RNA sequence: GGGAUUGCUGACUGAUAGUGCAAACAGUACUGUGAAGGAACUAAUGAAACUGGGCUAUAAGUGCGCAUUCCACCAAUACGUGAGCAUUCGCGCAUUACCAUUCUCCAGAGGAUUUAAAUGCACAAACCUAUAUGCCUUUUGGCAUAUGAUUACACUUCGUUA
């Protein structure tokens, strides 16, 4: 292909992909045309989209174990074909075919067979593109459930100007005088209240 | 032409090229070991006879809640 | 040609012109007009533009409207004008607010009008 | 509407007046440039009658000088321009006639006027 | 540095941003007259965005002592930055207002209310009901008996400000009397026209009209006015008396009391040509249409005025002028020719649908039966039927159908969708029945197939009979006749019996009942069948319709 | 005049060119006390100088992505979205496989040439910002008068009911 990448005008202005992943496709051009494969992954790049198929465009990959010289291992790997180099196989004659975005009932858009009668039994089903659910594997420690996280705890009914909500505790009344349920005893222990108390006790004794 | 307008334009120009201190800022970062630059601390007192006196109302107080143990909200929400 | 002759000013005349442009609105400007003296040398290729400097005096006029004297910087010809149309009160009443290109003349004008109105 | 007419980048550089040629030479219908003979303005007492009669005549310019003036663009059909006024029916609305303004003919400086009358251009005198 | 310098720098600001700076930096340095001068200089410093149309090439003297050299374009909007700074400054002024309102006289309050009415006119603030009341108090407490405080100009400016502000005030009932006290003493002609305009748009003062007519007539001429003021005087007398005369417009006539003033106004406006705007002549022609005032060479001059600016006119102004020259029956051949050529050279000829209907009506009821006018009525009909998607009223369709029925418009594919939209809007709240009678007259001007609303028109007319709150005019049997001749239901004879028993109409409508007496259930019950035989209306197809009810009427209808 | 979006704009340039800069961080590295000056560097291909050795001695197809026009839903007044390589001597991208046979000087060093494309250059289009008469103008202002030193006043009227 062209080696510039940024000179290419970005294609796929409306995001619609006729080839999906996990489907039988026909390779149209290249070192192996006439062969077929299953799409492993589609690289959806607007400028240079690629498609990796099952065991067809095989080239040896030199995986470099980090080293200065010739220490490396070699693994055969499916090289990415261009998205334009592949076409879907129809299940009837084994030849490549054009997928169209027909609209069925209920407003949904499906992938039909490019026929003048595009209806049921011509729709090519598209599999979902996401399955990363952390919902399984939840309920670990340091986590909270969605129903607990959606409590309506906040209300503006309280919080009105309450300068005298002190309750008279040495500095636990300072915070609700500056506008507060309970300060920790350790926090009040940090500001020591016993420097004058020891001098008072020693003077008393 | 005013003094504040020039400083504000300098700061707007310095808004660009910001982040993790690249380039000339690597050398300029060493001004803190050359001219006694005061950091972003809050002062807690004043010198009267050369002995510092911390004012007790400016000592740091942290209003920590009563119990953060068995409190029913964790830092993470389940997906 | 005047916009050219302002740009052809010798540095003393140019500094005096900058000072005139700064402190015009500080003094009384009744009939005062700045003037350039461009001298024309007959053996040619020499036109030296300068300034005709105004003369300034600190006269202490007596206001016949309100009972005080005011000190304020003037020229001879505007003093002729003021003392030959009727004095400070008649000048500050009958010269309205725009032929006065001056700040203290405007301030004493408002004080004459306000003191006279309270005097009614 | 990509109509790009470059109004800028047009300087209209000034061309010299060559005003010293106006009253001295004239062009005829054939294209010949004529001039009056010199050596006749004054000192006529020291000259013979035939010499004075000879100097009253006009003579054409030499071909080399005439060629330079013709190439420079000299096309003056009259000694002086005829006034558009003084024609009957074409007169000033308020001027009784007009003021004539007799014109002088000295112009030579190595810095600014008449590039035809100087060999080279002299830079100015320090510009104050 | 002083306060008179601050006043004079407010007065000579020459830009609205300069005035904004003087108001913002000297908030505590103000007094009463500084705020008043700021409000006075607010509406004068607004600027418009490029749609300023020059008048230097139209009037040789550039100003008659006060005008803007570039008036506006109709529909022009302000500059966005100027609108923002003006709205922010007016909010700042409304904030600074009540701290200094107490020392005002009626003059400062009059100028403030007028200028904020101007700001509401331009669209700057549009509300003003933050603090309008303290100004009302300071101009009303010291003018209860027409006291020692100021007068004359302030009444006109206050009432013009309330005209542009509305607000549905209480002191109209108090200020009814000192206004009518002081026309003939201390009001100029422009003050008189502003006051009568303000009384017009408040719809308040009917006895104040004729004394103001006499006062501005006893003034040396009306020629001290300028043409938009004359247009406002025509508009004022239209909106105050023409709707009274028409509702107790081709049948509208004048009364003899105001025609001498109207002739003075027309002579002034024809004298002050080279100064007159399309909106001004639109309101003048509409008011002469409403008042029924038919002067000689006045609509010629106003049509010449709109002919001189026709590339610069919006289509609303042209449609208004053509309606006002259609209702008031007048032909202006250069204007009609220029308008026809202009919107026949226009390739995509769409505008607002009411403007299409107005031009259709204007070419309908005027003698324009040339080939160009036929091409124009076809083009406007197609461009309208492309956009019958309005739920407003059937009134636009009523004007369109009157224009299409004045012509013999026979293009069927237009009339099909016209009928479809008519029956689609007819099930909603149609206001009148003549607005459907115009559609029926259009659809029977040419051939049509429109049963699907003929039954609905029968349902509406039987609904109007069951309501018992309608005219039962000869136009009721005119509504009956079209649906009767196309439809055949048999329940429609009740109206044609009951309204004809209380007839109040002699000829050309009992013939409609006799010709409709075959499709309905009424067999033969007509004393007027011989009176129409003695009348011979000869409009309907009564010769073929009297062949089953009265054989003598079959000969009487055609011979 | 100036500041930003768009250009089915360019017989403008194509990496020593075009802005000083097409680049991870160019007004950068670096130079100078300072004001200030101010670089080089795209992706492949790999010319010459240079230095060692040897020798001599078929102007086509096929796929994708859009744009134009048809259609049917449209805000219904400029198109708003959507099936369709349905349509166009459209545009951009992708792709096209030969099989010997030794009489070709070789190896390095170097970065020219060739190919590719504006985020560079010049403008253009809307958008925003910035008194009248006559004299001299010269991409625009200097000079007398007049609604005039004054807190005041005309105008964008939507009309339609035979
Ligand atoms: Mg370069
Ligand atoms: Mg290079
Ligand atoms: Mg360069
Ligand atoms: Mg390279
Ligand atoms: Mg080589």
């Amino acid at each position: 292909p062209q080696a510039l990448y940024r000179s290419i005008q970005p294609m796929f202005k409306t995001n619609r992909w006729r080839i999906c992943r996990d489907d039988l496709v026909y390779i149209l051009s290249g070192p192996d045309k006439g062969k077929t494969g299953k799409v492993l992954e589609i690289i959806k790049d607007t400028r240079t989209p690629q498609v990796i198929v099952e065991g067809r465009n095989l080239r040896k990959k030199k995986v470099k174990t980090g080293t200065g010289p010739d220490d490396f291992f070699v693994v055969t790997m499916e090289a990415p074909l261009h998205y334009s180099q592949v076409q879907l196989v129809d299940p009837q004659t084994g030849k490549p075919m054009r997928v169209i975005f027909a609209y069925t009932a209920d407003g949904t858009k499906v992938r039909s067979r490019k026929v003048p009668n595009p209806s049921t039994a011509d729709i090519i089903a598209t599999p979902s593109e996401e399955d990363p659910d952390p919902r399984v594997g939840l309920t670990g420690p340091k986590d909270t459930s969605a129903s607990l996280a959606r409590q309506a705890t906040y209300t503006p009914s309280a919080g009105f100007p309450f300068r005298v909500r002190n309750l008279e505790r040495i500095w636990a009344e300072l915070q609700p005088d500056a506008d507060x349920x309970x300060x920790x005893x350790x926090x009040x222990x940090x500001x020591x209240x016993x420097x004058x108390x020891x001098x008072x006790x020693x003077x008393x004794x | 032409i005013g003094r504040e307008a020039v400083v504000d334009l300098i700061q707007q120009s310095a808004a660009k090229q910001s982040g993790i201190r690249k380039g000339w800022q690597v050398k300029a970062a060493t001004w803190v070991k050359r001219v006694h630059v005061d950091r972003g601390d809050v002062k807690v007192g004043r010198l009267e006879g050369g002995e510092f006196q911390v004012l007790p109302h400016l000592r740091p107080r942290y209003f920590v809640p009563a119990d953060l143990d068995k409190f029913q909200l964790k830092p993470y929400v389940e997906v | 040609n005047v916009r050219q002759l302002i740009s052809r000013l010798i540095p003393p005349a140019r500094k005096q012109f900058e000072h005139l442009q700064a402190h015009r609105r500080d003094v009384v400007w009744g009939d005062t007009q700045i003037t350039l003296r461009v001298r024309q040398y007959p053996k040619s290729k020499d036109e030296r533009v300068s300034l005709v400097l105004p003369n300034w005096h600190r006269v202490r006029l007596w206001s016949e409207a309100l009972g005080r004297k005011v000190e304020l910087v003037m020229t001879k010809d505007t003093l002729r004008h003021i003392e030959d149309m009727g004095g400070l009160d008649a000048y500050l009443i009958k010269t309205p607010e725009s032929r006065l290109k001056s700040n203290p003349a405007s301030a004493v004008k408002w004080e004459v009008m306000s003191a006279l109105r309270r005097r009614e | 509407p990509q109509i790009h007419a470059h109004d800028k980048y047009k300087k209209e550089n000034p061309q010299p007046a060559n005003s010293f040629l106006l009253g001295r030479f004239v062009t005829d219908r054939n294209g010949i440039i004529w001039h009056r003979q010199a050596n006749y303005r004054h000192a006529r007492h020291a000259k013979s009658a035939s010499q004075l009669t000879r100097l009253k005549r006009w003579k054409p310019l030499a071909p080399a000088f005439a060629a330079k003036l013709r190439k420079l663009g000299f096309s003056e059909r009259y000694w002086a321009a005829p006034d558009p006024q003084d024609v009957p029916g074409f007169h000033s609305p308020r001027g009784r006639v007009e003021r004539p303004r007799r014109s002088a003919v000295p112009d030579m400086d190595h810095t600014t006027g008449e590039p035809a009358l100087r060999q080279s251009w002299q830079p100015p005198n320090r510009q104050r | 540095t002083t306060y008179t310098q601050l006043l004079a720098s407010i007065r000579a600001a020459k830009s609205l941003k300069r005035l904004e700076h003087l108001v913002d930096t000297y908030a505590d340095r103000f007094d009463a007259v500084h705020v008043a001068a700021a409000v006075a200089r607010l509406p004068h410093l607004l600027k418009y965005r490029e749609a300023d149309l020059v008048d230097m090439s139209a009037s040789a003297v550039v100003l008659p002592s006060g005008m803007t050299r570039t008036r506006r374009k109709h529909g022009a909007q302000l500059r966005s930055g100027s609108a923002e700074v003006a709205a922010r400054l007016a909010a700042r002024v409304d904030a600074m207002l009540p701290q200094h309102v107490a020392h005002f006289f009626p003059r400062q309050a009059a100028c403030s209310i007028w200028a904020f009415g101007e700001l509401r006119r331009h669209g700057v603030i549009e509300r003003m009901d933050s603090l309008p009341q303290v100004l009302m108090s300071v101009t009303r407490g010291n003018l209860q008996p027409l006291r020692v405080h100021a007068a004359g100009v302030d009444f006109a400016q206050l009432l013009h400000g309330l005209a542009k502000l509305g607000h549905n005030d209480e002191p109209l009932l108090d200020a009814l009397l000192p206004l009518v006290t002081e026309r003939l003493g201390s009001m100029q002609q422009r003050e008189l026209q502003m006051t009568v305009w303000a009384l017009a748009t408040l719809r308040r003062a009917t006895p104040e009209l004729l004394d103001e007519v006499a006062q501005q007539l006893l003034s040396t001429s009306t020629a001290f006015l300028l043409p938009s003021a004359c247009a406002s005087v025509f508009w004022s007398y239209a909106k105050t008396e023409g709707l009274a005369r028409l509702s107790p417009r081709r049948r509208a006539r004048v009364a003899a009391a105001r025609v001498k003033l109207f002739d003075s106004l027309a002579a002034t406006m024809m004298a002050q040509a080279l100064l007159l705007a399309p909106q001004d002549v639109a309101t003048t022609l509409w008011a002469c249409s409403v008042l029924g005032y038919h002067h000689s060479q006045l609509p010629a001059v106003l049509g010449d005025a709109v002919l001189r600016a026709l590339p610069n006119c919006s289509d609303a102004e042209v449609a208004s002028v053509l309606e006002s020259l259609a209702h008031l029956g007048y032909h202006h051949a250069p204007l009609m020719d220029a308008v026809a050529a202009g919107i026949l050279a226009e390739p995509v000829v769409s505008t607002e649908p009411v403007n299409i209907a107005r031009v259709l009506y204007a070419y309908g009821v005027l003698a324009r039966r040339g080939p160009r006018d036929l091409q124009l009525v076809g083009t406007l009909a197609e461009a309208l039927v492309r956009r019958l998607a309005r739920v407003e009223r059937l009134d636009t369709v009523a004007l369109a159908c009157r224009g299409l029925g004045a012509f013999a418009y026979d293009d069927q594919a237009v009339l099909a969708q016209v009928a479809a939209r008519t029956e689609q809007l007819l099930q909603t709240s149609t206001t009148g029945l003549e607005q459907l009678q115009a559609v029926l007259r259009c659809l029977d001007a040419g051939g049509c197939s429109y049963f699907q609303l003929a039954v609905a028109a029968a349902r509406m007319l039987d609904d109007r009979l069951r309501a018992g709150a309608c005219r039962s005019a000869p136009l009721a049997v005119e509504v009956l006749y079209y649906s009767a001749r196309q439809g055949v239901x048999x329940x429609x004879x009740x109206x044609x019996x009951x309204x004809x028993x209380x007839x109040x109409x002699x000829x050309x409508x009992x013939x409609x009942x006799x010709x409709x007496x075959x499709x309905x259930x009424x067999x033969x019950x007509x004393x007027x069948x011989x009176x129409x035989x003695x009348x011979x209306x000869x409009x309907x197809x009564x010769x073929x319709x009297x062949x089953x009810x009265x054989x003598x009427x079959x000969x009487x209808x055609x011979x």
